[PDB]
């Protein structure tokens, strides 16, 4: 779908050196020296790392560097750090077609101390109850790998209705985090003695409970 | 020092016209450079749209050529984008940017590299209407307390379209702040939450206020979170 | 006896880049060169034919008006027998020149806050320019053995560069508008007198 082909992921270990390739045709990459690399962290604007193949903008670390041979451009990160964990996009002029992008490549830093989910479960706030709604909020953070199963319980029996759970997302610490919400009528919040959110990750489960009043 | 800022309707009806503008400051667009628009569908790749310099000359991406106009108004010192016949494939964060090269006659001008970028404005294409977020405080309690630390938050419920951004105490509370991605409800309206970890000793004495901004409407809601009764 | 449209060259809002210098042909009109010479709003007014007061009493078959923008440093190069990037690759006066060279500082108009990149000059050229020649090509200068093949590269440079005029620049680096008036006399009746 992208006229520049870029490896979907790439990885390296801290302190080491990683290289991302970017192949087009003789009419883009192979044709002109206007090849550009950008670094985008999740939820933030793209930043220019490399223009005109190997030229580094100001403020960009010397550890970054780019080059090209024939149809294929390369971006080499030396002294790999955690802050370098991001998506990288390559770009080049295409003649008639103009300014085509690559599909992007995710770079992982591969230092992975297994973490456990911290869980916090908030009951329906009293404001929400007065508006005739009730929402349970179970928040899951600081867990590696980015793999998690959430189950809700009402009293001790299972609940599968009204549960909405976000896919897990990368944080600034390159650990992952997700959220699960239980939508409830207020009489239901008052009927059952307790609700609970169970968060399974690597075999062990962390379970938290809230209760009306 | 140059600054770019995108503004425009958060929501657009399908088959109608998407209309965003970018206001430059700190440098007169007429004085040089090419100036471009680049978009990123949610969870997908960068797409370059088009560029322009002060004369009004334009270069466009062939796949969106028939539907795209980019204009320049030098008296207001801004450039704009219109995209007609929008579909869901136009739902995207739209950035404006400035080129690396100031010379306007260089080979492949405005189709090389972009140096200065805006924050990005998002546009969702949908038939649904915008709904303002409702903000409920997630109060600190002895169950959310964990030794020296303690967690409180803000639940942002039933809003549309995206995005919501949350800051705390006007940007003085930044560390320990996690603001989770939103979930899409059955109703069609998004919800999301923001939690922060705070000293437990300071709970009655210190003030915690979350600043929810939802720019598709023009709402900004600041909710004070206080410990439970 | 119409008036020569000297206003439309001198007071024109937009001025050209030296590498693509504009020429306007003046004819079938009367012009008072003495108001121009005594304006004192021109920092430069050198003449190489006859004194500006005496040519007021002189006829010419044609007056050509060449206009462009350069740097203060480069004004001295707008003269016969002069060497330099401007005089060799952009605009060269012949040594038989019989005209006047006029200039004034345009910092107020032509210098901008982050640099004005509209005005260009030709940084590389294979050969020095003949007098009154105009080159506007954008072919990539080959500065090394490696052939350029038309693509900007190493030792392959786009042949034009830009003054980045900032109002904070020192005088010598400030933009100067220039008007070169060349007086030609052919085997044809005169049409420009005073
Ligand atoms: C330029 O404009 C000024 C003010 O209008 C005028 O005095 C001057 O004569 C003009 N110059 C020419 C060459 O006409």
């Amino acid at each position: 779908q992208s006229a520049l082909t870029q490896p979907p992921s790439a990885s390296g270990s801290p302190g080491q050196s990683v290289t991302i390739s970017c192949t087009g045709t003789s009419s883009d990459v192979g044709g002109y020296n206007y090849v550009s690399w950008y670094q985008q962290h999740p939820g933030k604007a793209p930043k220019l790392m490399i223009y005109e193949v190997s030229k580094r903008p100001s403020g960009v670390p010397d550890r970054f560097s780019g080059s090209k041979s024939g149809n294929t451009a390369s971006l080499t990160v030396s002294g790999l750090q955690a802050e370098d964990e991001a998506d990288y996009y390559c770009s080049s002029y295409a003649g008639s077609n103009n300014l085509v992008f690559g599909g992007g490549t995710k770079l992982t830093v591969l230092g992975q101390p297994k973490a456990a989910p911290s869980v916090t479960l908030f009951p329906p706030s009293s404001e929400e109850l007065q508006a005739n709604k009730a929402t349970l909020v179970c928040l899951i953070s600081d867990f590696y790998p980015g793999a998690v199963t959430v189950a809700w319980k009402a009293d001790s029996s299972p609940v599968k209705a009204g549960v909405e759970t976000t896919t897990p997302s990368k944080q600034s610490n390159n650990k992952y985090a997700a959220s699960s919400y239980l939508s409830l009528t207020p009489e239901q919040w008052k009927s059952h003695r307790s609700y609970s959110c169970q968060v399974t990750h690597e075999g062990s489960t962390v379970e938290k409970t809230v209760a009306p009043t | 020092q140059v600054q770019l800022q995108e503004s425009g309707p958060g929501l657009v009806k399908p088959s109608e016209t998407l209309s965003l503008t970018c206001t430059v400051s700190g440098y007169s667009i007429s004085s040089g450079y090419y100036w471009g628009w680049i978009r990123q569908p949610p969870g997908k790749g960068l797409e370059w749209i088009g560029s322009i310099y002060h004369s009004g000359s334009t270069y466009y991406n062939p796949s969106l050529k028939t539907r795209v106009t980019i204009s320049v108004d030098t008296s207001k010192n801004q450039f704009s984008l219109k995209l007609s016949s929008v579909t869901a494939a136009d739902t995207a964060v739209y950035y404006c940017a400035r080129a690396v090269v100031g010379i306007v006659v260089v080979p492949a001008a405005g189709r090389r590299a972009f140096d200065i970028w805006g924050q990005g404005t998002m546009v969702t294409v949908s038939s649904a209407s915008t709904k303002g977020p409702s903000v409920f405080p997630l109060a600190p309690s002895s169950k959310s307390t964990s030794g020296g630390t303690a967690a409180l938050g803000c639940l942002v419920k039933d809003y549309f379209p995206e995005p919501v951004t949350v800051s705390w105490n006007s940007g003085a509370l930044t560390s320990g702040v996690h603001t989770f991605p939103a979930v899409l409800q059955s109703s069609g309206l998004y919800s999301l939450s923001s939690v922060v970890t705070v000293p437990s000793s300071s709970l009655g004495t210190q003030t915690y206020i979350c600043n929810v901004n939802h720019k598709p409407s023009n709402t900004k809601v600041d909710k004070k979170v206080e410990p439970k009764s | 006896t119409n008036l020569c449209p000297f206003g439309e060259v001198f007071n024109a809002t937009r001025f050209a880049s030296v590498y693509a210098w504009n020429r306007k042909r003046i004819s079938n009109c009367v012009a008072d060169y003495s108001v121009l010479y005594n304006s004192a709003s021109f920092s430069t007014f050198k003449c190489y034919g006859v004194s500006p007061t005496k040519l007021n009493d002189l006829c010419f078959t044609n007056v050509y008006a060449d206009s462009f923008v350069i740097r203060g440093d480069e004004v001295r190069q707008i003269a016969p027998g002069q060497t330099g990037k401007i005089a060799d690759y952009n605009y060269k006066l012949p040594d038989d020149f019989t005209g006047c060279v006029i200039a004034w500082n345009s910092n107020n108009l032509d210098s901008k806050v982050g640099g004005n990149y509209n005005y260009l000059y030709r940084l590389f050229r294979k050969s020095n320019l003949k007098p009154f020649e105009r080159d506007i090509s954008t072919e990539i200068y080959q500065a090394g053995s490696t052939p350029c093949n038309g693509v900007e590269g190493f030792n392959c440079y786009f042949p034009l560069q830009s003054y980045g005029f900032q109002p904070t620049n020192g005088v010598g680096y400030q933009p100067y508008r220039v008007v070169v008036l060349s007086f030609e006399l052919l085997h044809a009746p005169a049409t420009v007198c005073g």
